[PDB]
């Protein structure tokens, strides 16, 4: 939409969260979790590839 | 709110007008600009809670932490009608010390 401006990679999960209905608590809160199961999710594809 | 579909930009409004067996639609759109790096935490911990902007995000001068809106400067001073609160700060990685400024007491004496 213009320029990129830089932002901290959790911050911007937070805001996506935000962007469906959670509040950002929620997302600081588990971040490891939420890492784990992205990571996770990506490490189920190349093994289905 | 569709990216891209009505111009580069945010997209506030179109206007038509007609050309020979076509249209053409003129897009007007909002582009930011001269933007400034800050410093930035996701929580602030205050009296042992975690402190999160209602909108906005926090960022500081150098020196001062405010909350401003994401798409344009305007920062203001962290009180208790800007933020909300959750939990204690032993949770969130990355959080930092500040005061949170409430307007009751010191309207009290
Ligand atoms: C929410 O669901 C997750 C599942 O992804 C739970 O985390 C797992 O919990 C089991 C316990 O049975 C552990 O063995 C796993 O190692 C956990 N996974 C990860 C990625 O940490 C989590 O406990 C659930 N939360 C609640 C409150 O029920
Ligand atoms: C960050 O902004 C603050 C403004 O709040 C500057 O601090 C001074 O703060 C006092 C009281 O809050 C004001 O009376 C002053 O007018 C402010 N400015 C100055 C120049 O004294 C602070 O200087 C700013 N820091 C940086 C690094 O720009
Ligand atoms: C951002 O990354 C920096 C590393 O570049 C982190 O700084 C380190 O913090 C640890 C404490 O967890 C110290 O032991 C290291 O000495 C620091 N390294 C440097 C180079 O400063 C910083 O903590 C990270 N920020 C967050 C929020 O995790
Ligand atoms: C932010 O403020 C808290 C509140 O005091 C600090 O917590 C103290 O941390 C030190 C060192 O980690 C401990 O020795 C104290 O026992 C803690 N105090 C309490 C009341 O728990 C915290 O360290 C501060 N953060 C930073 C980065 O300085
Ligand atoms: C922000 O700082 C970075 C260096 O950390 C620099 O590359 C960038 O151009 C700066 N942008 C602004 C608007 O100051």
């Amino acid at each position: 939409a213009g320029a990129a401006l830089q932002i901290p990679f959790a911050m911007q999960m937070a805001y996506r969260f935000n962007g469906i209905g959670v509040t950002q608590n929620v997302l600081y809160e588990n971040q490891k979790l939420i890492a784990n199961q992205f990571n996770s999710a990506i490490g189920k594809i190349q093994d289905s590839l | 709110k569709r990216v891209d579909f009505c111009g580069k930009g945010y997209h506030l409004m179109s206007f038509p007008q007609s050309a020979p067996h076509g249209v053409v639609f003129l897009h007007v759109t909002y582009v930011p600009a001269q933007e400034k790096n800050f410093t930035t935490a996701p929580a602030i911990c205050h009296d042992g809670k975690a402190h999160f902007p209602r909108e906005g995000v926090f960022v500081s001068n150098g020196t001062h932490w405010f909350v401003t809106q994401r798409n344009f400067y305007e920062p203001q001073i962290i009180t208790t009608d800007n933020t909300f609160v959750s939990g204690n700060c032993d949770v969130v990685i990355g959080i930092v010390n500040n005061t949170v400024y409430d307007p009751l007491q010191p309207e009290l004496d």
